[PDB]
RNA sequence: UGGAAGUCGGAAUCCGCUAAGGACUGUGUAACAACUCACCUGCCGAAUGUACUAGCCCUGAAAAUGGAUGGCGCUCAAGCGU
């Protein structure tokens, strides 16, 4: 029931996150030094990271908090990295365009304002800024007929991918929380989804031992991707978008390409 | 939702923490969350228990 | 008299906090223990508030 | 068990509600008008339930 | 005077002995030495 | 003429300590807003712990001290963050204090120890910290205590 | 197995007189004389020595070994019985109809009664009549105690039982209702 | 034997000791005899006992050992060929009934006028005798039973009321209070716990420790003392007259 | 129960000779039957059967280990 | 009556004077009482009797095996997998059962 | 936690003094108190404890006219084993 905040180079803890009380399944540090927490007790927490405080604690959610998802995740797992491939010369410049990239992303209306969304057993998401609404959500995200494992914003901040345990896939609109579509081609429950990195194509892996990869804009199944010969636990989709890959309970890699 | 909601309520809170000798539910399940909307509350549930006191006499 | 363990800026706040639930009903106010500490003892604007 | 032995309350006959803090004399009052045996006590929360 | 109490409250009840009905046939030390005899044979 | 002693459990900068208090002491003659007010004072150091409290009434009137405990020194010791106890509950204190801390938390809760020896109240001490759940020197306090045992850590005298 | 010598010893004081002729028993006090038939249990009585009766059994079983003691306990109680005697203290308790307690003598059989009326406002008049050798007083040190005494600790013992089960409530909640005559104390006379 | 008591299984942490305990015991007194100058022999016979505690928290330089008489005797050698240091076997006749060891580097002198200076007010033991009458008043029974004034006293607690009952006293239940005889203290003479001369009992010593009445005192009798320096044994007063073995 | 003063119908012990012979043909029936599957048996047995072992509370236990370690000292010495 | 009343009841007046000793005599006769049930019991209710006993006996032993042992998931999956109710989960082409007992026509 | 002091709960369950005593086995309190158990000492005094195995005995399911070791009856057998 916490959380752990590491020094890299010593070793040793700085901070203990605690107030859950059940487990902490998920941990999300985004750019403004806030770190955000979901929890089996139906709890999402928002963290001030430099003074190792609890500034909020939204209790909407009526099961277990599965997965938490930020609007600057792409771009704050790959800092400086991107198109080019020429990084900066020194670290001054490198943070630079790392921030620029995270303000990028995070830009609501003018103003960085990361926003979080957070897929539960109760069936829903829930959407929330909490620069602008704070405790208040933005949306709440209905539609699935089960369990929702896993959810992810896209790299240009426009539509949220779901995934569900009624093995489907569902997208809605980033801004207001809108249903727009239903992707039905899975037979089991649907474990992982990842977009690519220019937000027309999301890859899901599932219980039925495939992945398949979506067009968003049309709404269809652009590919199919059998292989596995047992369950799909683990999809990423790398950021230059040339590879997928995919692994699970047949112990094998597996790395599909266009 | 429905469907499922009755399991819900039972995961998320058993029978024995709820009522009991072994009960560690302290704080209730409200529909309001100010004296304002208590006090409104009141006045429609009544008025509401009235209605279908009418409805039931008459029928 | 404040015996029983809460101040009276509490037990007014308390008051003027429930008193939206005191529609359509009769309010009073009755003040117990006069024999531990009076009316009139108050130190006076809490006698004003009260009124 | 616990609805055998609640209070009968009737909502729509002539009925006098004490309220207030803990430990002001609510119990004593009611045992001073009723013939109710509902304990006084001076710790806070004597009276879990409705008399 | 007795000075403890008895459990029942039948306070006339005697200060009674084990029932050993095998009570004499060995004297201590005799088993004393059956019992080093039978541990260094075990 | 009577002095009277009452021991209470308080919280550090807190008026609402006097709420269970109220209903003995009032009889006693003594206000309670004031002896509220006295408590706080005292436990202005001890800020959100929970601590011992003893008064001495005399001819109506309350001295208001506090008195050390393990854990309360150990909480403290441990420089946790400040947080609002009404909103921050289910807290965990897993952060670390420093074995010269310990023995000096030891040194202080000497004249309470039956022990023999500084050792033993230091032992006494990390028992205690075990029982919190921090840590000492980053390692856990019941292997402190076993190293202390088996003569790894050496613990001054007096 | 059956064991070839078994044994048990009484002792005597010496102001008892203790007389067995086929198995029946004869033990005479300061306070009186009484009498038990134990022809039903095989055993051989002597005197081993002054003041010290010998009890033996000859190739019995285990049980037969163990009867023994209830014979030696048996004729202990005796003893005692007939030196400092045996007294039960009981007390009677109420929650609004006070019981009313009455003891006469009858002189025709020489047995104390017992009458309880008002037994939770009850009309019927309760009567227990005690065994022989049982004295029942009302005490006057305390509230609401009867005193019963004797030489036979069985008698005094089942007199009581007696009294006890008399006043006994019927379809009430025991909970609730816990008015009756209790054994409050036991002990000797002396 | 079909037809047995059942033995209760404890479902409790700790078990019993058994010779670890003993051996434990035996090098914890053997380790310690080099140490010290003087092994002080003491009894406090029918005592509580509690305060021993106490006694060893103020002699923090001195050793105590407070265990089973015979293995503390064969700790130190009762035999000359056995004993663990010259002339401690002549020691070892003071080991009887409920007794201790002191081990000290101190003065003899200093530790005789401590423990003549020591004294300790303490409940009875069955067996001792009653100093004086013991009588709880009739009415509201109070918590020290009407030692200290009843304007001063609490009323006693009415969880006692059955304990009461089966230790003899002919209490009741009057609206929560437990009383004697009537409310008013009427209809009943008062309860004597013990009179003044008779030997207490358990169950009368078990009334005077929950009324708080204490009838007997705490006292360590010192019966002589081993020097290792001389290796001779010196006779105290209460080891001159107490049983040996 | 009321056993003593109102007794019920007996249970009889007079076998009749139906179920005599239904009994002993089931009996037969039962040892073919248990022979066959003792020979069509897949546990486990042992070879050489586990052995007690000389009991505790014979006497010269010790001197009958002592004669069986002198035979086998023997028996080595010999081979 | 309203509320805990038999518990108040207890508060202000007690139980009646013998109940202690009652109920420590007939936890005293329960062992008595346990053989001559066991010993006398009839029928069905015996044979119930002996399934409930036979019960009883196991779960004591298992509980003073697991405190005489106080002093001393299967397959791996991913995080979003943990603390559910996961299943235990444990060329001739012959089925389970490739032999029954025959129906024949009349039956 | 309104209150929760071993004993409504969640998780930890260590050290000292030790002769020994659980961060407690039950009773109990609103919470304390108080009692009790585990464990230790004194008195006592010589053999016991646990689990299995093999005999005999009881239970291990019974309907419905009144009855059956063949019947009387039999108890250190007139039952059981050699
Ligand atoms: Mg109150």
């Amino acid at each position: 029931c916490t959380v752990r905040i590491w020094l890299v180079n010593t070793g040793r803890t700085e901070h203990v996150l605690s107030g859950h009380k059940g487990s902490v399944s998920c941990v999300k540090w985004g750019g403004t030094d806030l770190i955000y927490t979901g929890s089996h007790d139906r709890s999402v927490r928002v963290w001030d990271a430099v003074k190792g405080t609890l500034v909020h604690n939204f209790t909407a959610h009526g099961h277990w908090v599965n997965h938490i998802a930020l609007s600057s995740d792409h771009v704050l797992r790959t800092a400086y990295h991107d198109h080019t491939k020429e990084v900066p010369g020194t670290e001054e410049e490198r943070r630079a365009k790392a921030k620029e990239r995270f303000e990028k992303a995070a830009k609501i209306k003018g103003k960085v304002a990361e926003r979080l969304v957070s897929a539960s057993d109760d069936f829903t998401m829930y959407l929330w800024d909490p620069t602008n609404n704070g405790s208040k959500p933005v949306a709440r995200l209905l539609g699935h007929q089960n369990k929702v494992n896993h959810v992810q914003f896209s790299p240009d901040g426009t539509l949220i991918a779901s995934a569900g345990w009624d093995n489907s896939t569902k997208l809605w609109n980033a801004r207001d929380g809108k249903f727009i579509k239903n992707l039905r081609g899975h037979v089991a429950p649907v474990y992982q989804c990842a977009w690519s990195a220019d937000s027309r194509l999301v890859v899901t892996g599932s219980k039925d031992c495939t992945l398949k990869v979506w067009n968003v804009r049309t709404g269809k199944l652009a590919m199919d991707l059998p292989g596995h010969e047992d369950e799909v636990y683990a999809v990423d989709w790398a950021a230059d978008g040339e590879l997928v890959a995919s692994g699970g309970k047949d112990k094998a890699v597996r790395t599909w390409r266009n | 939702l429905k469907k499922h909601q009755a399991k819900m309520t039972i995961e998320r809170e058993p029978f024995s923490e709820t009522f009991g000798p072994k009960a560690q539910r302290k704080r209730p399940k409200l529909s309001f969350n100010t004296v304002d909307e208590l006090a409104g509350y009141s006045e429609q549930s009544l008025d509401s228990y009235h209605a279908r006191l009418e409805e039931k006499k008459l029928l | 008299s404040e015996q029983c363990g809460f101040s009276l800026k509490a037990q007014i706040n308390l008051f003027k906090s429930i008193k939206p639930l005191f529609a359509n009903k009769m309010v009073f106010i009755v003040l117990n223990k006069m024999d531990i500490k009076k009316f009139e003892e108050l130190d006076p604007e809490m006698q004003q508030e009260i009124n | 068990q616990h609805l055998a032995r609640l209070p009968d309350i009737n909502p729509t006959t002539r009925t006098l509600l004490v309220a207030g803090f803990p430990n002001v004399g609510k119990s004593s009052f009611v045992r001073s008008v009723t013939r109710a045996d509902t304990p006084v006590e001076p710790y806070a929360f004597t009276t879990k339930s409705l008399f | 005077k007795n000075l403890g109490m008895r459990k029942n409250g039948q306070v006339w009840l005697p200060a009674k002995k084990a029932f050993r009905p095998t009570k004499g046939l060995t004297s201590w030390e005799l088993r004393v030495k059956k019992r080093q005899e039978q541990a260094a044979m075990k | 003429n009577e002095i009277k002693i009452i021991h209470l459990r308080a919280t550090g900068g807190e008026v609402g300590a006097s709420s269970a208090l109220a209903p003995k002491i009032g009889p006693l003659g003594l206000s309670p807003k004031k002896v509220g007010e006295d408590i706080a004072k005292a436990t202005a150091d001890w800020k959100g712990l929970r601590v011992t409290v003893r008064l001495t009434i005399q001819n109506r009137q309350a001295q208001v001290s506090v008195v050390p405990t393990a854990s309360a020194l150990i909480i403290r010791a441990l420089k946790e963050p400040p947080r609002d106890r009404k909103k921050e509950k289910n807290i965990k204190h897993n952060k670390s204090v420093s074995l010269d801390e310990i023995i000096e938390i030891a040194r202080t809760m000497r004249f309470k120890s039956f022990s023999k020896d500084l050792k033993g109240g230091v032992k006494e001490i990390l028992g205690t910290a075990f029982s919190v759940g921090c840590q000492v020197d980053g390692k856990s306090p019941k292997a402190i205590s076993d190293a202390i045992e088996a003569g790894e850590i050496d613990i001054p005298d007096e | 197995m059956r064991y070839i010598h078994s044994e048990e010893t009484i002792p005597v004081p010496e102001n008892v007189k203790v007389s067995i002729k086929s198995r029946l028993v004869t033990v005479e006090g300061p306070r009186g004389k009484l009498q038990k038939d134990l022809s039903h249990i095989a055993v051989n009585f002597s005197v081993v020595k002054k003041g010290v009766i010998g009890l033996e059994i000859h190739h019995g079983s285990r049980k037969d070994v163990a009867a023994l003691r209830t014979v030696r306990t048996i004729i202990n109680n005796m003893i005692i019985g007939v030196t400092k005697g045996f007294k039960y203290k009981m007390r009677y308790v109420y929650a609004h109809f006070p019981i009313n307690v009455n003891v006469e003598k009858n002189a025709e059989t020489g047995c104390y009664e017992v009458e309880i009326r008002n037994f939770i406002g009850e009309k019927i008049v309760r009567k227990v009549v005690m065994a022989p050798g049982v004295e029942v007083e009302i005490s006057k040190a305390q509230k609401d105690e009867l005193i019963l005494s004797g030489n036979s600790l069985e008698a005094v013992s089942q007199s009581a039982a007696d009294i006890q089960q008399i006043c006994k409530v019927r379809n009430k909640d025991i909970r609730k209702f816990l008015d009756g005559i209790y054994v409050s104390e036991k002990g000797n006379i002396v | 034997p079909k037809s047995k008591r059942a033995r209760v299984y404890h479902l409790t942490q700790v078990n019993k000791k058994g010779r670890e305990a003993k051996e434990r015991l035996f090098s914890n007194i053997r380790e310690t005899i080099p140490k010290y100058q003087h092994c002080f022999v003491f009894s406090v016979d029918n005592m509580r006992n509690n305060y021993l505690k106490d006694v060893r928290h103020e002699l923090n330089d001195c050793r105590i050992f407070f265990g089973k008489t015979k293995l503390m005797a064969r700790a130190l050698g009762t035999t000359p060929e056995e004993e663990q240091a010259d002339g401690l076997h002549r020691l070892t006749r003071y080991l009887t009934g409920t007794v201790g060891l002191l081990f000290t580097n101190r003065d003899p002198a200093d530790i005789e006028s401590y423990f003549s200076n020591l004294s300790q007010v303490d409940f009875a033991r069955a067996g001792t005798v009653a100093p004086r009458t013991v009588t709880v008043p009739p009415g509201i029974v109070y918590s020290t039973g009407g030692e200290v004034p009843p304007e001063h006293d609490v009323p006693v607690s009415h969880t006692l009321e059955p304990e009461l009952r089966r230790l003899g006293m002919p209490v009741r239940m009057i609206k929560g209070k437990v009383c004697l005889g009537d409310e008013k203290g009427e209809a009943s003479e008062g309860y004597t716990i013990c009179k003044e001369g008779e030997v207490l009992d358990s169950r009368q010593t078990r009334l005077l420790k929950l009324f708080s009445i204490c009838l007997s005192e705490f006292k360590v009798s010192l019966l002589g003392y081993w020097s290792s320096a001389s290796g001779e044994v010196t006779e105290l007063e209460a080891g001159k007259t107490r049983p040996k073995r | 129960a009321g056993t003593i003063n109102k007794p019920k119908k007996p249970t009889s012990k007079r076998k009749t000779t139906r179920l005599r012979a239904k009994i002993s043909k089931r009996a037969a029936e039962k040892k073919r039957k248990e022979r066959k599957l003792a020979r069509k048996n897949p546990e486990w047995r042992s070879k050489l059967k586990k052995d007690p072992g000389i009991p505790n509370l014979f006497p010269y236990k010790e001197r009958l280990l002592q004669q069986i370690e002198e035979e086998r000292i023997r028996r080595k010495e010999e081979l | 009556p309203q509320n805990e009343y038999i518990e108040r009841h207890r508060k202000l007046h007690g139980r009646r004077l013998d109940a202690e000793e009652r109920a420590r005599k007939k936890a005293a006769r329960e062992g008595h009482k346990n053989s001559e049930n066991a010993q006398n019991l009839r029928g069905l209710r015996a044979k119930l009797y002996a399934k409930q006993r036979h019960a009883q006996k196991i779960q004591m032993r298992k509980a003073i095996k697991q405190h005489e042992e106080r002093n001393v998931p299967s397959d791996p999956i991913p995080s979003y997998l943990l603390d559910r109710a996961n299943p235990t989960t444990a060329a001739r082409f012959s089925v389970p059962i490739p032999k029954v007992r025959g129906i024949s026509e009349e039956e």
